[PDB]
């Protein structure tokens, strides 16, 4: 059980003498021959793809400010600085811009795994807080840094996502004040952004740390609602070298699509208007702030009292609580309760695989998720309001009572045993 | 005694630390050079009345625009019922109604108002800049950000938007200036 | 058809004479009143593109405006470790640095710069200082054109531009025939020269780095399935 | 022995949930409730004093970063923006500054107490080996964050310390080129030197991790040749709060003092030349780069062929070892050599307590880094030359002679027993 | 003796008067020859300092040259948010913002425009176009002025600047003798404010952080006085 | 086979990082911007002859300065014997002596060498800018970042600096011009 095979330092006298700072002792005995259940599929890859992304992003990002000048006067010209005569330049900044959509794409597959295979649900809470307070950063990060060429997407984008905090009532200005540097947008801003922006991937990776160390004390989830029998368990692998091969082929793999990506269709997941300089005095149409957060942006400009299901008109009974408020509410909920998960499942049973109800309505999440990054785009004219409306209301409404509902009366399959499942 | 030396060295380090904590929040607010936030002498001076003039000011734009018509009649002819907000934002002046007569603009240190008409160009949404030159459901301004439209007065209708277009303090400057601040 | 350029596919490295047209007609039509001033005058020696003579670039670096200086006023010869000129105001119009990015980018300029004829069958007098464009979409409209709902019923706009070159506006040193297509086609090819200078180094790079992955996503494949036979060999 | 006392979570169903990420078992059993001996003099804190002043100096910094802007023409406008515009700037700016000054000035002491105490002496290489890379690193830090002001000594110290990579043959113009950005100073070697300096910092923490993982693993030194009788140890109280309290009592004072100079005598350990502009064209006098660094100087800028013991006109033997590479190597003998010390005292024995001679000599050594230290700034005309070389050559001499002989013939001294000394 | 300034000290939060005093000496004096760009102008109202009236603040800025703008190039009225203008060459001097600080500093100033005697009797003749200064360090001396090896035997050296002032250049307001050392005094304190306007807000806090910190420092000495004790209680 | 198949999966493994890792290591070289390092036309016109004329290029100072008899005299007096280079670092000619012939500078288009000499005005120890205006225990420049002695023509002296102030290519534009590069 649990096996954790320290090598007891018997190697040489190097491998003892090592017994004044342990260090390889932890890599061998935990993060290499880790045992890892047979029954994993092609879905459990995409968390060394993050790393690997979140790498990459560091990197390239160091390289950069080698040559990015935080100024209103001289952010443009630094970034064609680099895309013109630095030695790779190009290459860098596609590599950072794109790898930041890999990142979110990976991400979002590696969350939705984890909503089928009942990842959240105990004894794995930790992990899932943690990798909801680690999205929160990184969306945070990814934000602060679509700012930094002073483009013309850039200046209204942080115009909106910060007229948000001004929303609120009584501590509303003084919070945008606050965190604008000032009344509106300008250098101050740049500065904070850029700073926070080359500093927040490092918590990020420290959270990492705690994220690596939860689920490796506690056991990777497996297609079946079934531990690895710890009590000698012929089951289970090792990570090394099996699954480390299999998943840096699965990173290969990606890594060739992604750079064929950046060689021939960088520029398409970008907006061009952020390729002309920032007007103060004219706002270009269609902002359509970024493809990550179009699902929040749509849950936030749905709520407009333009519906009979409007229950704006409701929440006008306490005079503070406008639509906009309303609104910030609505998607600052829509994930606190992606974070409530774990504590709303109330089903003493696993993965979906085993739950036919349950595998319905997530396939109808998942399409709910893909509409609304579809709608975010779309003007809030009829008819898109009507589905921006169902669609967030699919969200809170799977969220909050339907897993409830399932975890009473969804017991029509046989489970199975035997994680060895030798079939 | 125990109990009181203990809690009291607890109670002073989080003072202390209290007091190194507040400046590093503090740097973050508005410095002395942006504390100014004064006023800016924009010249009418004759751009074929009708169109628009905008002028940077704070960081934002101050939208002088003159009267057509055909705009002006459309605004006189809208009754405070149906109008969402009818505070007439207009700070020169106090919570009076949002009418036209009130929220045009003063009369050139003359006697007429239906004829100018300078407002705040942000969107009391969240802040974008709505685009001018007859748009929208309404003969007015358009929001691009979240669809917010506009009357020819500058109140807000069709949109989340909850309030009109404010009115900065302005007076003019015997029939060819204005003064903003 | 759709008069593909060179470089739009997995190939296409910018074929130069093309390029050398474009800056006959840029230099002599297009800087009157645009510039690109995040274009250096020592890139139409880089390769890639226009791979001219050093010596020309000098001479017509200090054929053009006077750019001061940044340490002591006074101005100086233009030298071409600066940028081209810029501009600005009074008649003139946004810099072409990256114009062939900020819209599938050089059809826009292709089939903008084609596209000046008359005013249609619903506004023959037109405007005073505007003049129309089938393409340019972000132009003003008049009332007789627009639909009930403030929609245009034209295909393109009103733009402040005026029509850039006429049937026969300048000669080839090469020998071609200087007609206005030709002449749209060369110049859009040089503005995304000017915007994406290191393409061909993309491509190159594209493709080498997706030999290297194939193959070691091959390789790692062979190992894969290796090492996972005693495992998958009774089912 | 070695009690870790996990405390076996046993408080609580909150003590019992935290089963799945064990945090908390780490910090009690571990960083908390290390028993550590009661011998303990007032050497043993400047530790504390050194994570703290990190802990200082990086927020200092990631707070300017919001205000400085990295190029020549907005460097120093930047700063004075701060100093006269921001809520706090001086204060941030002087904390830096200084603070970097008592980083320096407690690793010092942490050194010298080091080398007294047989800290170096086995089982403990692995400590000071990493303590030399640390060093190693901050000394590059506080190098690259001297030049962002762009004053006058920034330029003319970054030229100088950069031409010493360039003095080496064969490989010294490429390396000089690649790390300025160029054949000499400009904006290039600004960004790089911001991104840097806003990067290591990390590094050093991490290595700190280390470095309290190293000591933790292996225990405290002890003002004596002896350790804590592991086999239950009346001796070696534990950490907390004893020898918390009273690192915080010392801490206290240091920071007393610390504010006090930063009030009244903040300018006092800077160089005034950094309040002018940069010329290239124009060399002031007496650059004297600062006062952490004045012994390298020294070591650097002695030999020069100017003394019958110079050593530089026999090691022209081969035509490629000229003076200017031979000071290079010179200063980098000086801390490999200090590095080396650990495999060189052959001294079956440990704290100069009960080793005279070695009194002497550690006493000697501390009056030559003082010397060095007072002549990096004064002219190489004579006498000073001549101090140099004897400093220098005592150094050397010190760390690599003088440890084996004492090792040899150094034990006219009855050894403590039972670390539990009450006397 | 030395006279020393209000400042120099744990207290003395510059006294004001003197600094409107400098004030007048630097605008009418000074200025000619000198700058302070590093020094915006509404800082002449800002507390520690000289509170003057904002208003007299505009007044006095438009009243100085024309700083013409940052995005269109046209000579404005200069609004005090600008900085006080730059006077760079042609007989011209360096800039003051933070001299106090580039050299005990005040102490400088004082003893610097304090001393331009004639020359002395090893070189009556002097120079032609240079001046003598009896302080200043970093100035030629003829050859007939230094030693065997190059040193010089006179106290300062020649400075290119001219004695600013005679026995009484200008009056106060307030009513005081306008001599040469009180108006070097005031200026030197004027000048130690644009370099350190800050200074008293510094004192205010090293006290309250000295107060506060001997009280944590003094209880966490009882603190540990009482954990020690059951073991330092026997010896 | 075991042996060939896991070997060249490691060896593809390391090629294509080290692939990967170069970049980071050649962005840090000579940018396009940098790579240019042109000349320079700086007039002589009559800026008094004996002193000194300053000018940047390339980052770096070029110094121009007229001769003083006495300094020329003490020149011209020194043989190679006692000189710590003899090379006459000046690139403008071959390794030839470093004599004031040789060593001076070209004659205006004319035939004269005892009155112009520019050399870059850079410490050939570690790059420092030496004091000029005669300065040192030689009549010439005198280094303060370690102390070396330059003699009037610029050739090392009494110090740790190996080398003489170079000489770059530089020829006359008839009389009153001077080309550096
Ligand atoms: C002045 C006589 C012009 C010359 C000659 C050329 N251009 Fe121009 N251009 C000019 C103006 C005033 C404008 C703004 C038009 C508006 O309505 O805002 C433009 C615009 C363009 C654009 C941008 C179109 C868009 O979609 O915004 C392009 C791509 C463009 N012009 C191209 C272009 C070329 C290739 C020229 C040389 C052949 C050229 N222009 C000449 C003014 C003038
Ligand atoms: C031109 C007529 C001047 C006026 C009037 C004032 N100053 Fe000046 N100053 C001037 C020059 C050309 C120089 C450079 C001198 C040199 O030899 O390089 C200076 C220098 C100073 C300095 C710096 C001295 C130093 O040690 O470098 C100071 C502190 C100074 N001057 C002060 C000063 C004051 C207070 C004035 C008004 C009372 C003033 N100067 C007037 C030119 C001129
Ligand atoms: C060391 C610095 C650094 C790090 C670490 C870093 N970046 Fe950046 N980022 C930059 C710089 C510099 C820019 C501006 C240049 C550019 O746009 O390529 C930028 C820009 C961006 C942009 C806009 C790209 C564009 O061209 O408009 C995005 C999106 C972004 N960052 C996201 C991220 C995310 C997400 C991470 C990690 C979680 C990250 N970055 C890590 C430095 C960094
Ligand atoms: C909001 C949720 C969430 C986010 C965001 C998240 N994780 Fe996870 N992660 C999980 C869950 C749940 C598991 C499953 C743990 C288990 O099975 O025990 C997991 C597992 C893993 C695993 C091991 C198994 C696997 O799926 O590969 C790795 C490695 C991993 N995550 C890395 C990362 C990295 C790196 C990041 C971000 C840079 C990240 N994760 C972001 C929740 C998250
Ligand atoms: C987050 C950014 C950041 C970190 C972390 C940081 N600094 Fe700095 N440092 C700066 C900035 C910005 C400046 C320029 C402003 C200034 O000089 O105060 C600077 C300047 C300096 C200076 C010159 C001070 C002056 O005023 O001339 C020194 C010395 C220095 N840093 C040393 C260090 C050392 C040593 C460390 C940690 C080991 C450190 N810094 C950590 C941002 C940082
Ligand atoms: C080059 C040597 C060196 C450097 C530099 C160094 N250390 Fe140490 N450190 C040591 C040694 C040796 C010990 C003694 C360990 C023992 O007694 O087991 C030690 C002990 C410590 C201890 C525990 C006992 C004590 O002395 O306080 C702390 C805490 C500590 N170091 C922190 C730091 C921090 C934080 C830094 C830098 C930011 C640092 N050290 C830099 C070598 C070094
Ligand atoms: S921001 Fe103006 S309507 Fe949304
Ligand atoms: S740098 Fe010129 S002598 Fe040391």
């Amino acid at each position: 059980s649990g096996i954790p095979h320290d090598h007891y330092e018997p190697k040489t006298g190097i491998e003892k003498w090592l017994h004044d700072r342990l260090p390889i002792v932890g890599l061998v005995y935990d993060t290499i021959m880790i045992p890892t259940p047979k029954n994993l599929n092609w879905w459990w890859i995409w968390g060394i793809v993050l790393a690997f992304t979140l790498v990459l992003q560091i990197v390239t990002g160091i390289v950069l400010a080698m040559h990015y000048t935080p100024h209103v006067d001289l952010a443009f010209a630094s970034v064609e600085h680099i895309m013109r005569d630095v030695n790779g330049g190009w290459a860098m900044r596609y590599i950072h811009a794109n790898g930041a959509s890999l990142f979110f794409l990976a991400v979002y597959i590696h969350i939705f795994r984890g909503l089928y295979y009942g990842s959240y649900k105990a004894p794995r809470e930790i992990t899932w807080i943690v990798g909801m307070v680690i999205y929160l950063l990184m969306m945070g990060t990814a934000f602060m840094g679509y700012v930094l060429p002073w483009g013309q997407m850039s200046f209204w984008g942080a115009t909106v996502i910060t007229g948000l905090f001004g929303a609120i009532p009584g501590i509303g200005p003084s919070i945008q004040a606050w965190l604008l540097g000032g009344p509106a947008v300008d250098n101050a801003t740049l500065n904070r952004f850029f700073s926070l922006h080359y500093l927040l991937p490092f918590v990020i990776a420290a959270l990492v740390a705690i994220h690596i160390w939860a689920f490796h004390t506690t056991g990777n989830n497996n297609p079946t609602g079934v531990e690895v029998r710890r009590t000698a368990e012929k089951d289970t692998l090792p990570f090394w070298p099996y699954f480390v091969i299999k998943d840096l082929f699965a990173l290969a793999l990606v890594l060739l699509g992604f750079f064929a990506v950046v060689a021939y269709m960088p520029n398409y997941l970008g907006h061009p208007d952020n390729y002309v300089q920032a007007n103060p005095l004219s706002t270009p149409a269609h902002i359509v702030p970024e493809w990550y957060f179009l699902p929040f942006y749509a849950i936030l400009r749905a709520f407009a009292a333009d519906v009979w299901v409007v229950i704006l008109v409701d929440g006008l009974t306490f005079g503070i609580v406008d639509a906009k408020f309303f609104g910030v509410i609505a998607m600052f909920g829509a994930i606190a309760v992606m974070a409530l998960a774990p504590w709303l499942d109330t089903s003493k049973v696993r993965s979906g695989a085993y739950r036919p109800k349950f595998r319905m309505w997530f396939w109808f999440l998942v399409l709910d998720f893909v509409v609304l990054t579809w709608v975010g785009a779309m003007p809030t004219e009829y008819p898109y309001d009507w589905i921006s409306l169902i669609a967030s209301t699919y969200w809170f409404a799977y969220f909050l009572v339907i897993l409830p509902l399932l975890g009473a009366t969804e017991k029509p399959e046989p489970i199975p045993a035997s994680i060895e499942e030798d079939f | 005694r125990r109990d009181f030396l203990y809690h009291a060295t607890a109670a002073t380090g989080v003072v202390v630390t209290g007091a190194a904590v507040w400046p590093l929040i503090n740097q973050m607010n508005a410095s002395a050079d942006v504390k100014a936030m004064a006023s800016i002498f924009v010249d009418v001076s004759a751009v074929e009345v009708g169109t628009q003039l905008t002028v940077k000011w704070r960081g934002k734009p101050v939208f002088i625009r003159r009267r057509d018509e055909k705009d002006i009649e459309l605004a006189r002819s809208v009754p405070l019922g149906a109008l969402r907000d009818t505070s007439a934002e207009n700070a020169n002046k106090p919570g009076a109604e949002a009418t036209d007569e009130n929220r045009t603009l003063p009369a050139f240190d003359g006697t007429n108002t239906g004829e100018w008409l300078v407002m705040l160009g942000v969107c009391t949404h969240l802040g974008c800049v709505p685009m001018g030159d007859k748009s929208g459901d309404f003969g007015g301004w358009f929001c691009p950000c979240h669809g917010s439209h506009y009357d020819s007065a500058g109140r807000i209708r069709k949109g989340p938007a909850p309030r009109n277009l404010d009115i900065p303090v302005a007076a003019f400057v015997d029939e060819t200036t204005i003064k903003l601040g | 058809p759709d008069h593909a350029f060179s470089f739009e596919g997995i190939f296409g490295k910018y074929d130069q004479a093309q390029l050398r047209r474009g800056f006959q007609v840029y230099n002599e039509v297009c800087s009157a009143c645009h510039g690109m001033k995040f274009v250096p005058i020592r890139t139409l020696a880089d390769d890639g593109g226009p791979q001219l003579d050093p010596t020309f670039v000098r001479e017509y670096a200090a054929g053009l405006d006077t750019i001061i200086d940044k340490d002591s006023g006074e101005e100086r010869d233009r030298k071409e470790t600066d940028m081209f000129p810029t501009r600005v105001g009074d008649g003139m119009g946004p810099d072409l640095s990256v114009m062939a990015k900020a819209r599938g980018g050089p059809e826009y300029i292709y089939n903008y710069v084609i596209g000046f004829e008359e005013n249609p069958e619903c506004a023959p007098e037109g405007i005073d200082g505007y003049y129309y464009n089938k393409t340019f979409q972000i132009g003003g409209v008049p009332d007789t054109c627009k639909d009930a709902a403030g929609v245009k019923i034209t295909h393109g706009s009103w733009a402040r531009m005026p029509p850039p070159l006429v049937d026969d506006q300048v000669t080839y040193e090469d020998g071609t025939p200087a007609t206005v297509d030709q002449m749209a086609q060369d110049v859009s090819a040089f503005l995304m020269w000017a915007a994406e200078p290191k393409l061909v180094a993309r491509k190159q790079m594209g493709l080498v780095a997706m030999v290297m992955l194939g193959l070691l996503s091959v390789m790692l494949y062979l190992t894969n399935k290796r090492l996972w036979a005693p495992y998958k060999g009774h089912k």
